[PDB]
């Protein structure tokens, strides 16, 4: 799937722009957007999602 | 009330002044990274600009940040009055490198404006890196990173900005810019390189390795 590939990318930029800095993301954080990669729900669901995290 | 760099920091903290009231450092940077990256996932479904500049830029920073902090997308340079009745501005800021003897001194004052606008003629000029041979667009792209590196326009979160700013340019350019293969040793080897050295080139091969057309 090429949107699942881009979806993929996202997140993947989403952690190296952290990792580069000598971030490394909260695991809810991780999770959340691992979800979002593999298309279990839409980008509205994954922004709620975010918003609504434990951290 | 003269503005001052201490109204960005918490009264005797170390912590930036940010929406979440974190003043811990540990919590705030897991807080705000989380929020920056839900504006990344929804930053790459965006249609992209038809003109990259400073002010595009700046949206970037706003786009990152504006749950973190009350003046995301505004520059250190110009006096920022926060909820609080203070105003901040920052005009000179340094880094210094663990490993290097003197540190990096930013754009001072109104040269952030500069380092701005020196970014929008190279993107004007060229084309936003559009239509250009290879070699012409990894030069140039690495002139606005290191370009960018001086100016520091932002507080906080300059790095992250930064980077986006030039995945999206790149993509609007038919290339797709790879910073997952970059380590943070790497990025902060080719910086210093650049801003103390005047030297380049190992910038320019960092972004030739990354970078797939």
């Amino acid at each position: 799937s090429e949107e699942l590939q881009k979806r993929r990318e996202a997140v993947d930029a989403a952690i190296s722009t952290h990792a580069i800095e000598g971030i490394t993301l909260h695991s809810k954080t991780l999770e959340i957007l691992e979800g979002y990669a593999k298309g279990e729900y839409s980008l509205e669901e994954f922004n709620t999602l975010m918003d609504n995290a434990t951290l | 009330n003269l503005p001052l760099p201490i109204y960005y920091t918490y009264p005797n903290s170390l912590t930036l002044k940010n929406k979440y009231g974190i003043i811990d450092h540990k919590e705030f940077t897991d807080k705000c990274a989380h929020d920056s990256a839900k504006a990344t996932i929804n930053l790459h479904q965006e249609a992209l600009p038809k003109e990259f500049n400073s002010s595009y830029l700046k949206y970037l920073h706003k786009c990152l940040f504006e749950n973190t902090f009350e003046w995301a997308g505004c520059t250190r340079d110009i006096p920022f009055p926060f909820k609080d009745g203070t105003v901040a501005v920052m005009p000179e800021m340094m880094r210094s490198n663990w490993k290097t003897d003197q540190p990096i001194i930013f754009a001072i004052g109104n040269k952030v404006q500069d380092g701005l606008k020196n970014i929008d003629r190279i993107l004007v000029e060229k084309n936003n890196l559009q239509n250009l041979p290879r070699q012409e667009f990894i030069h140039h792209l690495a002139e606005i990173f290191a370009s960018l590196n001086y100016t520091h326009p932002f507080r906080e979160g300059n790095g992250r900005t930064q980077r986006i700013f030039c995945e999206k340019l790149a993509q609007a350019a038919n290339y797709n810019l790879d910073f997952s293969i970059v380590t943070k040793e790497r990025m902060s080897e080719v910086s210093i390189a650049a801003a103390q050295d005047g030297n380049l080139e190992p910038m320019k091969k960092l972004f030739d390795d990354i970078s797939h057309h």
